[PDB]
């Protein structure tokens, strides 16, 4: 197809020249700068004082419902991206479909914010 | 979407609003306050949808290019499907208030589950079957977990769910499958495609995937395995929902594909459906002598039954399938009986559920005890209770069909799985030294035990024309 | 004998090997339910396209 | 040359890859998840592949509501997690097991 080779082979290629350049940048330190790596210094860093433990502990994550909620809403938002794109050619059943998915979603998210799920843990 | 397509869904709409509005409504006006109001609202609601669905003058229709198909079947099981529902929520609202456990919230997932059962025996297209069946697996999950203190209510939930969206991945599998070899999505033009001199082995990998996805959910053996552990696990009251309406809506379901869809291709998924039912048959009544939990006891009472009921459809024929309709309306009853009197079981104040509670019952509470004698007879397939005719239309119908093999098997499983419901009238009338289980029922309650179980015998002097409407909703379907 | 073999010997060793199997592992039900599929995948290969 | 079968039998590799995630894990049930993910990935496969090479569109509408079930699944199933968790205080796999028999 044409419209692959004109404008998405070139997103396939500035992928690799992007990804060249900041693979470059990287490397040109480890080339050029002195590396004298000793166990202070490799050591975690808080403050001066060493850690109590390291960052692999539980941790209780306070906004967990909302980022529940934020996989929800991120599909209803999918649904609107051909809608608008369409707007033109819209039927009335389909201008007025969405009027109702919308409705429907807007009665989600008054139960939520009722509830008091936007508020956290 | 014209007015004619907006008619036929009509009843669904109406239940669609009930369940937007009802969330609004316990959201802004009192929240659990409302609870005891919004499940009898609920229960109104199930009985007027159904009274729409299936009272006044219908003539049978497609709406939306044919995804939704308003036939004589799909009305039979919308309101089997609805007043199931609507007795499981009637029974258990005292139960559910006792316990703390009435969220205003409740009825409404229900509520939105029987929507999505509603559109699963309607379906005359994949994506139809597909969004009715996730629809109602969703609403299945939370209910499963929604003890929130319990541990076992939340591996309910998380067994169920694990396994639930594997049956859903293997089940969409298959509908890919069947899509690109015939094109489309819809069953007319499915049916038309898949026919004797054209099965390739993709198609009927296709189909095989479809039938198992579905097998999961009637608990088929060996698709089975999660429903003893979300048996016991789930609340009472939700147990005793899983046990009725999603069944009904599941074999309905099943049976409208396998004919809609794959009806000329009978050959090939009666022998899938019969390997089925056998194992389901025998693996239900053999695991069932090693239960002590009576919920636990009932999925695997739910698995044989499931069996008993695809060996009605295995016939493939109008005949099996207007018995397998029976069937389930028939299960769907002595479940609700049963499921009645395991919510009222307890000692000192707290729920009980282990069988050796219930002995010498009989000496207890003889009218109760009475009411179980019937429905554990009739649970059991004997004569003369209305168990024992839905049994008997299902071998009919295998026989009818030329797989009196099928229904020896049958009726030689039925002797094995017998044993256990004996034993519970055993203990009840002759068992051992009684610990002080007491039945809590108030009026609700009390009748969903009393009127099942008066039906397992009224229902053998007369099926009050239930029998023959199931007769001509299975032509509508089979043809 | 025999009678007693069956319904009291073979019929309750047979309920004790299906408690085994359901043994409360997810891993082990998800098993047999691609197990389930395989066996019929390989019926169906069998009859052949046809 | 690339034709319909180069794409279903990475569907089918997908489809099994993660199916097999299901029934082999043991130490953490959102792996799990992810599995349940890498399936429905496979199935969105075969709809688009099945979809372009017929010329239909039936295949991509149903890939948009296959991703519409799956998040919906995906925030059912967390949430699920969630509440055994705060009654478990582990998320094994084989810590899902207390009813058996
Ligand atoms: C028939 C309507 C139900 C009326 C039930 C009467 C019970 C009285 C009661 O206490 O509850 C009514 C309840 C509103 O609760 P209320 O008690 O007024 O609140 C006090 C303020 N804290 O009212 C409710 O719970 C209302 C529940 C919602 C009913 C939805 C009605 C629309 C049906 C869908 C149509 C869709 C068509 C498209
Ligand atoms: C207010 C009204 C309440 C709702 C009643 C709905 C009535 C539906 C009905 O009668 O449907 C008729 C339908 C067959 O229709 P058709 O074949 O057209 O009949 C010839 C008509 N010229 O008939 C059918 O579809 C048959 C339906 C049979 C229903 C059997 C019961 C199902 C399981 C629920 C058991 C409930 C147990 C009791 C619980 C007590 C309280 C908890
Ligand atoms: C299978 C068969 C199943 C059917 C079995 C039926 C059994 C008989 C039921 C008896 C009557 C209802 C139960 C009475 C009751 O307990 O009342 C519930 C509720 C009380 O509210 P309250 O006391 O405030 O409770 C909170 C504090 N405990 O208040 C109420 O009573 C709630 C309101 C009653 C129910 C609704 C009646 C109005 C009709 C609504 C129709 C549905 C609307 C949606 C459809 C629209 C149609 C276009
Ligand atoms: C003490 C001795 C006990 C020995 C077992 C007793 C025999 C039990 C046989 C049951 C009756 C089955 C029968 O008559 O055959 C069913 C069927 C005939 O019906 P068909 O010709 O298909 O008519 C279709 C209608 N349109 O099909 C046939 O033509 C025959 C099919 C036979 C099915 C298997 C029978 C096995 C016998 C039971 C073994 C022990 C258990
Ligand atoms: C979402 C779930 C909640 C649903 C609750 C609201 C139902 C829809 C809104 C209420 C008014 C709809 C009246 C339809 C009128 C009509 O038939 O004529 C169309 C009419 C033209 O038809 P004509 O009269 O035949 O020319 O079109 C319009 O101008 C209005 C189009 C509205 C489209 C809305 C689509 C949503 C409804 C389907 C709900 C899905 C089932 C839920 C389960
Ligand atoms: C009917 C009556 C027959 C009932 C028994 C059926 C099982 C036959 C054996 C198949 C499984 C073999 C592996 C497990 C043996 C059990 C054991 O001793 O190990 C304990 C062992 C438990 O060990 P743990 O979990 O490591 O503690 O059991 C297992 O490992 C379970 C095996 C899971 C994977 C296979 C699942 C097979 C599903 C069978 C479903 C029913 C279909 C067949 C019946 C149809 C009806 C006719
Ligand atoms: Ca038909």
């Amino acid at each position: 197809m044409e419209y692959l080779l004109q404008e998405y082979l070139p997103i396939l290629v500035f992928l690799g020249m992007a990804s060249a350049l900041a693979i470059v940048l990287i490397l040109a330190a480890a080339v050029i700068a002195v590396r004298n790596p000793d166990p202070e210094k490799v050591s975690a860093y808080e403050c001066g004082f060493n850690a109590f433990d390291d960052a692999r502990m539980k941790f209780d994550v306070r906004f967990y419902l909302v980022s529940i909620l934020f996989i929800i809403f991120d599909l209803e938002v999918a649904f609107l991206f051909p809608w608008a794109v369409s707007f033109a050619s819209l039927s009335d059943v389909a201008f007025w479909g969405m009027m109702v998915f919308l409705a429907v979603l807007t009665v989600g998210f008054a139960y939520e914010w009722k509830k008091g799920a936007l508020e956290w843990a | 979407m014209t007015s004619l397509d907006f008619s036929t869904i009509l009843p669904e709409v109406v239940l669609a609003g009930y369940a937007l509005a009802a969330l609004m409504a316990g959201a802004y006006l009192g929240k659990d306050r409302l609870a005891r109001t919004l499940l009898w609202v609920t229960v109104a609601a199930f009985l007027v949808v159904a009274a729409m669905v299936g009272l006044g003058n219908h003539v049978d229709g497609a709406a939306f290019h044919g995804m939704f198909i308003d036939d004589g079947f799909s009305r039979f099981a919308k309101v089997v499907t609805l007043v199931a529902a609507a007795g499981v929520l009637a029974m258990s609202a005292d139960y559910m208030q006792r316990r703390n456990m009435l969220r205003f919230e409740f009825p409404i997932i229900v509520a939105l589950a029987v929507l999505g059962m509603m559109f699963m025996v309607s379906a005359g297209d994949l994506l139809t079957l597909y969004m009715g069946l996730e629809l109602q697996s969703l609403a299945l999950y939370v209910v499963a977990a929604m003890r929130r203190d319990s541990v076992r209510s939340s591996e309910a939930g998380l067994k169920y769910f694990v396994l639930g969206s594997l049956s859903s991945g293997l089940l969409l599998y298959g509908a890919s499958l069947v899509y690109g070899f015939a094109g489309t999505t819809g069953f007319e033009g499915i049916i038309s495609t898949i026919e004797a001199g054209h099965l390739s082995l993709g198609v009927l990998f296709g189909l095989v995937f479809m039938l198992v996805g579905l097998s999961f959910k009637v608990s088929a053996v060996p698709f089975h395995m999660w429903t003893p552990d979300v048996y016991e696990g789930s609340p009472t009251p939700v147990t005793a929902f899983f046990a009725t309406a999603p069944k009904v809506a599941a074999m309905a379901l099943i049976a409208r594909l396998v004919f809609d869809a794959f009806g000329h291709v009978i050959g090939d998924w009666s022998q899938i459906v019969a390997a089925l039912a056998v194992m389901s048959m025998f693996l239900g009544s053999i695991a069932g002598i090693g239960q002590t939990n009576i919920k636990r006891l009932m999925a695997y009472s739910s698995i044989a039954h499931m069996g008993f009921a695809l060996v009605g459809l295995a016939a493939g024929t109008a005949i099996g399938v207007q018995n397998m309709l029976l069937y389930m309306t028939i299960y769907a009853v002595m479940n609700i009986g049963t499921f009645a009197f395991i919510l009222s079981m307890e000692r000192d104040g707290v729920p009980v559920t282990d069988l050796a509670a219930l002995n010498r019952f009989a000496w207890t509470d003889p009218v109760k005890a009475l009411a179980m004698l019937v429905l554990m007879f009739s649970l059991a397939g004997v004569p003369p209770t209305l168990g024992f005719f839905a049994k008997f239309g299902v071998l009919t119908a295998a026989v009818d069909a030329g797989m009196g093999w099928l229904a020896v098997l049958g009726v030689i499983a039925s002797v094995i799985g017998a044993f256990y419901y004996l034993r519970i009238v055993y203990y009840m009338y002759f068992g051992g030294e009684s610990e002080g289980m007491t039945s809590r029922m108030g009026a609700v309650q009390y009748l969903a035990l009393m009127v099942p179980a008066l039906a397992m015998l009224v229902g053998a002097i007369s099926m009050f024309g239930v029998d023959s409407a199931a007769g001509r909703a299975a032509e509508t379907l089979v043809g | 004998g025999t009678i007693n073999g069956v319904a009291m010997g073979l019929i309750p060793r047979l309920t004790r090997a299906a408690v085994r199997v359901q043994s409360g592992y997810l891993f082990h039900y998800a098993f047999a339910m691609v197990l389930g599929i395989v066996g019929l995948l390989i019926w169906v290969m069998m009859r052949g396209a046809h | 040359m690339i034709g319909l079968t180069h794409y279903l039998v990475v569907g089918a590799i997908l489809f099994v890859t993660g199916i097999f995630g299901i029934f082999v894990n043991r130490k953490n049930v959102i792996v799990i998840l992810m599995s349940i993910e890498l399936m429905l990935l496979a199935v969105n496969i075969n709809f688009v592949a099945f979809s372009t090479h017929l010329g239909d569109l039936a295949g991509q509408v149903f890939t948009m509501f296959v991703l519409t079930v799956a998040a919906a699944e995906a925030a059912i199933g967390l949430a699920i997690l969630v509440v055994f968790f705060r009654n478990r205080g582990t998320i094994a796999v084989e810590d899902v097991n207390v009813m058996k028999g």
